[PDB]
């Protein structure tokens, strides 16, 4: 599989105005899916990672923003990356987005990591754009191929035993990290349970303990839940994504949780900045924020 | 007695170095919601 050629073609369109598509061949993409799938399974479902690295929230097919992020953060392998999920749906270029991410996973498997978000699920991306994009630009068979790949993505990450990372947030069923490790891949995302929550839950300032979620799926959780969780597991910080926030990042429960969202001007419907979080060797954390020049 | 393991701690920089900004030219047709 010619990974360098795939990557070269994907990066080739940087600086284009208007933004072009990159149309890989069907077999190139199937290759990306199949080879990345093997790597996902050969690595733990709960990743254990070391700083320094850069952490990104939702992309949702905003491919040129992804290139912007890499341009400023440093293209692999110049920097290590952990993405929190939601690569596809809503945006114009889900295909270029997921392909570049899978390509980097295969090229730098020890320095580049992808978590599963709730949109890396067939029941979800059938509805929110990715299915249509595949059907329009390739075929439905390719969509199913991605699905098999997504079903093997890891679910959570812990950076140097101190930063717990996942797409959505906490679960009332989460008592031990071992429960996460025990989850078998490939798997779909169920309508309920630990896996659901990790991909779907939200922090909420006005709830005490666990509340119902307006998404109609999973739960909300409050500041005390966060405190007890960090204390119980000897962690300092929860890093999650999943909700668009105005500054690209947002603190919760003092600075015990942060929400990251990396797609600026999200799907043309929001005036949010996009942010990534840089974690240095010592776990000093800071934000690199993408916003309009105006 | 037996020495303790090295531990890292999450910290944040002084308040002027927490955020660094980079800019893009906003094209209003670049981002859409396909749904
Ligand atoms: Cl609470
Ligand atoms: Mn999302
Ligand atoms: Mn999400």
């Amino acid at each position: 599989l010619n990974l360098d050629s795939i990557i070269g073609r994907l990066l080739e369109v940087q600086g284009s105005r208007p933004g072009k598509n990159v149309q890989l061949t069907e077999n190139e993409i199937r290759g990306l899916c199949l080879k990345s799938r093997e790597i996902f399974l050969s690595q733990p479902i709960l990743l254990e990672l070391e700083a320094p690295l850069k952490i990104c929230g939702d992309i949702h097919g905003q491919y040129y923003d992804l290139l912007r992020l890499f341009e400023y953060g440093g293209f692999p392998p110049e920097s290590n990356y952990l993405f929190l999920g939601d690569y596809v749906d809503r945006g114009k270029q889900s295909l270029e987005t997921i392909c570049l991410l899978l390509a980097y996973k295969i090229k730098y498997p020890e320095n580049f990591f992808l978590l599963r978000g709730n949109h890396e699920c067939a029941s979800i991306n059938r509805i929110y754009g990715f299915y249509d994009e595949c059907k329009r630009r390739y075929n439905i068979k390719l969509w199913k191929t991605f699905t098999d790949c997504f079903n093997c993505l890891p679910i959570a990450a812990i950076v140097d035993e101190k930063i717990f990372c996942c797409h959505g947030g906490l679960s009332p069923d989460l008592q031990s990290m071992e429960q996460i490790r025990r989850i078998m891949r490939p798997t779909d995302v169920p309508d309920q349970g630990l896996l659901c929550d990790l991909l779907w839950s939200d922090p909420d300032k006005d709830v005490q303990g666990w509340g119902e979620n307006d998404r109609g799926v999973s739960f909300t959780f409050g500041a005390e839940v966060v405190a007890k969780f960090l204390h119980k597991h000897d962690l300092d910080l929860i890093c999650r994504a999943h909700q668009v926030v105005e500054d690209g990042y947002e603190f919760f429960a003092k600075r015990q949780l942060v929400t990251l969202f990396s797609a600026p001007n999200y799907c043309g419907e929001f005036d949010n900045a996009g942010a990534m979080m840089s974690v240095d060797e010592t776990l000093m954390c800071s934000f690199q924020i993408l916003k309009p020049a105006d | 007695g037996a020495m303790g393991r090295k531990r890292k701690t999450v910290t944040w920089p002084e308040e002027g170095k927490l955020r660094e900004y980079f800019y893009f030219e906003l094209d209003e047709t670049e981002r859409v919601n396909v749904n």
